């Protein structure tokens, strides 16, 4: 599987066997992500939230054709150690899926 | 039909008979029946309409020992495209089949618009 | 559609079928709601474990 993240953790990704790339702007993140979508290989791409909060919104026209690629957003290296509540992400997820806001 | 029968069974012709609109014949029959206060059939038509139509259709056929033949192609209009109307019902009870045209096939430019299932 | 008594009976049967189908689909939606709640709880737990 591939993962777009900060350059610091890219060496650790390469050590663990993960395909890591280092980038800091949304433009290159989206272009590289759709390049990973079109290219043959692993179908899973992991995204740091600092570059692209919703990768499905980036590939929404490639997602309408095929739903086999898998995308996963996660906190970046700086956001990881300072931390946050993941339950806000859960509330946003359920509010997106149903269209309804409940169970804070 | 008198002329057709004479030609076919006395002069050995092969006669094809076309009747343009049996609906108008049924309308005239209903006029005469309603003038005489007859007992109606289902909608308006008199109760004896089955027998009267039978004397028209059943004059076709072929006869043993003769070369002639009579074939009939009546044409009639189902009023609201309705197969359960009395005139198509009695016609389908008397005749030997039917060819049913379809309006949906006609709207698509298909000619002839014959619907094969009914 | 030609109005007959048999047609009226068929239409009323269709109406009863439609109402029963609506009720059955509501029950199915209820079951899906329960499964959705369980799955979202599991997903939240997995997300925080992944963060740690």
């Amino acid at each position: 599987m591939a993962v777009i993240a900060d350059p610091e953790t890219a060496q650790g990704f390469r050590l663990a066997g993960l395909e890591g790339y280092g980038a800091s702007s949304a433009e290159e993140a989206q272009s590289l992500l759709e390049t990973l979508v079109e290219r043959g290989g692993y179908a899973l791409v992991a995204v740091d939230e600092a570059l692209l909060p919703d990768p499905e919104r980036a590939v929404e026209r490639l997602m309408r054709g095929r739903d086999l690629p898998v995308l996963l957003p996660i906190a970046g290296l700086k956001e990881a150690f300072q931390g946050h509540d993941v339950e806000g992400y859960m509330r946003e997820l359920v509010r997106k899926t149903i269209g309804f806001d409940i169970k804070l | 039909l008198t002329v057709a029968e004479y030609l076919a069974f006395e002069h050995d012709y092969h006669v094809l008979v076309i009747l343009t609109d049996m609906t108008n014949y049924c309308e005239a029959l209903r006029e005469i029946g309603a003038a005489r206060e007859e007992i109606p059939g289902r909608r308006g038509y008199p109760g004896y309409m089955y027998t009267d139509l039978a004397t028209i259709y059943e004059r076709a056929g072929v006869v043993e020992g003769k070369k002639g033949s009579v074939t009939q192609i009546p044409i009639l209009s189902m009023p609201d495209d309705d197969r359960t109307h009395p005139i198509p019902d009695l016609t389908g009870y008397i005749t030997e089949g039917q060819i049913q045209l379809s309006r949906e096939l006609h709207r698509k430019g298909i000619y002839p618009p014959i619907d094969p299932l009914p | 559609v030609s109005p007959t008594r048999m047609n009226l009976l068929q239409r009323r049967g269709q109406l009863r079928l439609a109402q029963k189908g609506v009720d059955l689909l509501k029950k199915k939606r209820d079951a899906l709601v329960a499964e959705f709640f369980g799955l979202v709880r599991e997903a939240m737990e997995a997300r925080k474990a992944l963060d740690q």
